[PDB]
């Protein structure tokens, strides 16, 4: 009737999924990391050559 | 149904038994040991791994 | 940078390895990664 250890189930507060649960994304910051990899990679580099 | 009523007659041990006979075994006379797991399904570890 | 979900209040789940676990790297192993995705 002391301090025992049992199997408990794992608690963990979960999402299950939805149609409208949206991953935003922030613009203004990762997109304008992306700008420049995109412009970059347009010119040159088309495993082509 | 038929009720039967059985009454002692005798102050001593009247009726005598004694192991005398030996056919088989039902176990194999082995040696694999039981599990502490299944007579204790309820006990685990803290850390889960 | 934080997703928007639905449902508001989160679940308590059974944890079946039967379906898909749900991204259980905790925050070290985070940052671990971190390090080397850079180096």
């Amino acid at each position: 009737s002391l301090l025992h250890t049992f199997w408990r189930l794992p608690v963990a507060v979960f999402f299950e999924p939805h149609e409208e649960n949206v991953l935003r994304c922030p613009e203004r910051v990762l997109r304008r990391l992306l700008e420049d990899a995109a412009v970059t990679m347009r010119g040159g580099g088309w495993r082509e050559d | 149904t038929q009720n039967i009523n059985t009454v002692d007659m005798g102050l001593g041990y009247t009726s005598n038994t004694c192991v005398a006979y030996v056919n088989r075994v039902r176990t194999d006379m082995g040696v694999r040991v039981q599990d502490l797991f299944r007579v204790f399904p309820m006990n685990v570890y803290r850390h889960d791994e």
